[PDB]
């Protein structure tokens, strides 16, 4: 959703 | 109140958190002394010894620091207790080569260089000897100033100077044979009343020589291929495409430009498949960073045409 999408 | 932000040479700057452990990456950038031209080249990463993750401008570094064991558990097969995360200033992996190629900002050149140098020296750059000999000669001038004959002329090129100008992976067997050409070219930088003295011209010349290395600017991920026979790999992913290194040696196993390969999601989220366009062979990479790699490949390939 947000806190785990890096890069 | 405050938090360490490292550069890839290992130095660090202290910053004030406007909203405490709620402070974002974007805020932190502005928190330091930096314009949106300067901020075009890098952002914050969080890395421990075995995982490096580029942060979004709206993430909250310190909570990722707090949440690292489960991040590790989500993303790797490491023991959580053996990694400590730190915040780093590092190159934006989205940064197009073309845009970087116009860089004139002293500060950005420096951040980018310290990172390039780290990569060079650890062995993540494969390049021919000539290229490596050039970079070494630039490192000499940068670190030790003008060539001066009294000290050098060979005898002052001891494996411990060397250690700091050539990749660690070439240093015991290849580079002892390069020592003459390294000094020759070093003499020409110092002797060159045409090539500029200044600290940022040398650093920039350094980056220039790196721009063509296939893996330049890649973010690395760890993984494994089953040829009972398991090859531990770094998966490199950059503005140019997909690269596999041997984790032990750093030997480049394959390099593929966007367009000359396609990727498929694994059956599970812990692997992906790569099909060669020309070689007409396939391989699977296992790593719990599969989702990361695959999104970075979609995003970086899309940055083309």
């Amino acid at each position: 959703s947000r806190r785990r999408d890096y890069f | 109140e405050k938090v360490r932000i490292y550069r890839m040479d290992g130095s660090y700057r202290s910053v004030e958190l406007k909203h405490g452990n709620n402070t974002t990456v974007q805020q932190i950038m502005e928190g330091m002394r930096l314009s949106q031209e300067t901020q075009q080249y890098f952002t914050i990463w969080i890395c421990s010894e075995n995982l490096s993750l580029q942060l979004k401008p709206y993430h909250k570094p310190l909570q990722h620091v707090r949440d690292w064991p489960e991040i590790l558990a989500e993303l790797t097969n490491l023991d959580p207790q053996r990694e400590t995360p730190q915040l780093f200033l590092r190159r934006d992996v989205r940064l197009p080569l073309e845009v970087e190629k116009q860089i004139e900002d002293p500060l950005a050149i420096l951040i980018l260089f310290d990172e390039a140098r780290y990569n060079l020296l650890k062995g993540f750059y494969t390049a021919p000897d000539a290229k490596l000999i050039t970079l070494a000669s630039l490192l000499l001038q940068i670190v030790y100033g003008n060539y001066e004959s009294k000290k050098h002329k060979q005898g002052f090129l001891n494996e411990e100077n060397l250690k700091s100008i050539v990749p660690v992976t070439k240093l015991k067997s290849k580079a002892p044979h390069w020592t003459n050409r390294i000094l020759h070219e070093y003499k020409n930088l110092s002797t060159s009343e045409g090539v500029s003295k200044e600290m940022h011209h040398l650093q920039r010349m350094f980056l220039q020589n790196c721009w063509e290395i296939p893996t330049y600017g890649a973010a690395f991920f760890t993984g494994q291929i089953f040829t009972h026979k398991v090859i531990p790999v770094y998966v490199g992913v950059n503005i140019k495409g997909l690269h596999l290194l041997n984790m032990e040696t750093k030997a480049l196993l394959i390099s593929l430009k966007y367009g000359c390969f396609m990727w498929q999601l694994g059956d599970t989220d812990t692997c992906f498949q790569i099909h060669s366009m020309e070689n007409k062979m396939s391989f699977i990479v296992h790593t719990k960073q599969a989702g990361l790699v695959v999104k970075l490949l979609m995003k970086l390939n899309g940055q083309l045409m």
